[PDB]
RNA sequence: GUGGGAGAGGGUGGUGGAAUUCCCGGAGUAGCGGUGAAAUGCGCAGAUACCGGGAGGAACGCCGAUGGCGAAGGCAGCCACCUGGUCCACCCGUGACGCUGAGGCGCGAAAGCGUGGGGAGCAAACCGGAUUAGAUACCCGGGUAGUCCACGCCCUAAACGAUGCGCGCUAGGUCUCUGGGUCUCCUGGGGGCCGAAGCUAACGCGUUAAGCGCGCCGCCUGGGGAGUACGGCCGCAAGGC
């Protein structure tokens, strides 16, 4: 297995059960190809630098996972087939190369 | 007048989605800037580079932007 | 990949002694695995030109080593391939 | 007729002519103007010359509008890019902000022989 | 073998913004374009300029370098997968297992060929406008093959460092990419520029030899005739050796 880090930007203007229910669809097909969640973070409303589609702002959930890499592909063509989520960007996990220090 | 290194602490050139910092090596339009203007060294520009390009595709970073007095 | 312990499983199987890391015995084992492995890579992806040099000289490379096994020590060589299925 | 009071100012300028395009706060054009807009026919087009007068008729043409208050976006680099702006700077229109805004690519097009 | 690294090395699938073309829509008039200057062209069926929405193709600004990778050809958005080569440190394992390489086999820019897609910009042929003594060209407005993708052929080049591969030796200096170190510096491995000895017809080369040596392969032996002719082999053909 590989540790992956998953960002999602969705929409900014969902209501509650829609939202969460966004959130439980996604965790769903998480765990359905057979990730395993390690940590995660919601940044939530925040003001992108160019409109997605059409809209000023996006929210923002960032996830670490360890998982099957021959799925990883799929579980991208999954998150992405979601209907209000608008970028979906599943990346190797990488050591902190800093500077200055 | 001098570099963007400069101005800064020990700070994570790999972490695309830290944007106080990121937007502080686009120029006034997005273009990512000079070496000569951030002072970093071969390995850690092309590492910066990347990193924004990354931040950029999520939304987080302009992709362009427009030049004002002129 | 190649994950270091399915490595080692080769190894620590095919050596003569304990400790043995690059004798020939477990060179040609580990050629063996790589080229394995590239073989079924090419078998899709026949267009990846470059890899396939890679092989060549993997290939290469093994028989140089085999040639070798077998001017020195006969009843090690037929060990050798009759283990693997080669030659 | 309109009342248009604050708009939108687009210098568009191009080695050949000069033109102004004049719009209102979400962009909608109101009157333009250009080196042939006014006598101009040839190269005499792309004079900054014209380029002033173009700005001037632009600007004339908007005063009849009812405009003051003038955002400026421009596009392409000719002789008389600058030229227009000063004119339609004195114009008796205030301007407010001052924009490039050149479209340039991130290559996609083969451009023409003249251009590579 | 173990540990650590850099990279546009390759192949596969996804994806992002900028720009062009087109289509729909709003608003707005008389021109736009174009050049030395023009005209053809497009425009009252409403263009150009401006704003919003969609479609589609191709290429990836800044970073970008006098940089990196690759045997060469060549390789640049981002992500993931599949995979090649390589560098350093440790000095652990085998124990001469090495070098070269006629033939063969494989790769091989661009254009070109076949079958099927795709086609935005560009654009051989071509159609026009100019210029000129004429213009069959430069310059302008169009435009088809083609460029793109898949699969299969073609095998050429200023395929250039015009410099075959490997190893050993022979002052340094300066810039640089990337490793390890007791991190001003030292030490490996790439890329450059000056220069010792030396070489060279000269230009120049000079620890990235064109120096001093050894091994092995390719090749040369006036110009024109001529990369022609004849024969053979390859190729659907073009044409190649
Ligand atoms: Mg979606
Ligand atoms: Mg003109
Ligand atoms: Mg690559
Ligand atoms: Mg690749
Ligand atoms: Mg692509
Ligand atoms: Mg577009
Ligand atoms: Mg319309
Ligand atoms: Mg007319
Ligand atoms: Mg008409
Ligand atoms: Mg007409
Ligand atoms: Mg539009
Ligand atoms: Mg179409
Ligand atoms: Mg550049
Ligand atoms: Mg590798
Ligand atoms: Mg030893
Ligand atoms: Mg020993
Ligand atoms: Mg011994
Ligand atoms: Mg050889
Ligand atoms: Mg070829
Ligand atoms: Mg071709
Ligand atoms: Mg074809
Ligand atoms: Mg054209
Ligand atoms: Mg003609
Ligand atoms: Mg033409
Ligand atoms: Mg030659
Ligand atoms: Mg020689
Ligand atoms: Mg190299
Ligand atoms: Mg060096
Ligand atoms: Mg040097
Ligand atoms: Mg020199
Ligand atoms: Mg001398
Ligand atoms: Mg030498
Ligand atoms: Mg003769
Ligand atoms: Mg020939
Ligand atoms: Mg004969
Ligand atoms: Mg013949
Ligand atoms: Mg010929």
């Amino acid at each position: 297995m590989r540790r992956y880090e998953v960002n999602i930007v969705l929409n900014p203007n969902l209501d509650q059960s829609q939202l969460a229910l966004e959130k439980e669809i996604i965790q769903r097909a998480l765990e359905n190809y057979g990730a395993r969640v390690e940590k995660v973070e919601e940044l939530g409303l925040r003001r992108l630098a160019y409109p997605i589609a059409k809209d000023p702002q996006g929210y923002f959930l960032w996830y670490q996972v360890e998982m099957p890499e021959d799925r990883v592909n799929d579980l991208a063509r999954e998150l992405r087939i979601r209907d209000n989520v608008r970028r979906v960007m599943v990346v190797k996990s990488q050591e902190p190369f800093l500077a200055n220090a | 007048k001098a570099k963007v290194k400069a101005t800064l602490g020990e700070f994570d050139l790999r972490d695309y989605r830290n944007v106080e910092v990121l937007k502080r090596f686009l120029s006034e339009t997005g273009k990512i800037l000079p070496r000569r203007r951030t002072g970093l060294s071969a390995k850690e520009q092309r590492i910066l580079a990347k990193t924004i390009k990354r931040a950029r595709i999520l939304g987080l970073l302009p992709f362009t932007e427009k030049l004002v007095r002129k | 990949p190649i994950t270091k312990e399915e490595k080692q499983k080769v190894i620590q199987e095919f050596a003569r002694f304990p400790g043995d890391t690059g004798s020939t015995e477990v060179q040609v084992a580990l050629l063996t695995l790589r080229i394995n492995r590239l073989s079924e890579h090419l078998k899709v992806h026949k267009k990846d030109h470059h890899s396939h040099r890679g092989l060549l000289m993997m290939v290469g490379q093994r028989r140089r080593l085999l040639r070798y096994l077998q001017r020195e020590d006969p009843e090690r060589y037929r060990a050798l391939i009759e283990k693997l299925g080669i030659r | 007729k309109r009342q248009v009071a604050s708009g939108r100012a687009y210098i568009h300028a191009s080695y050949n002519n000069t033109i102004v395009t004049i719009t209102d706060p979400d962009g909608n054009p109101i009157t333009w103007s250009s080196g042939g807009v006014i006598g101009y026919k040839g190269s005499r087009k792309g004079t900054p010359y014209a380029a002033q007068l173009a700005a001037l008729d632009a600007a004339k043409k908007a005063m009849a509008y009812g405009m003051q208050s003038v955002d400026v976006i421009v596009r392409g680099t000719g002789a008389g890019r600058e030229q227009a702006i000063r004119a339609l700077q004195a114009s008796g229109l205030q301007v407010k902000s001052i924009v490039d805004d050149t479209p340039v690519p991130h290559n996609g097009c083969r451009p023409k022989k003249k251009f590579r």
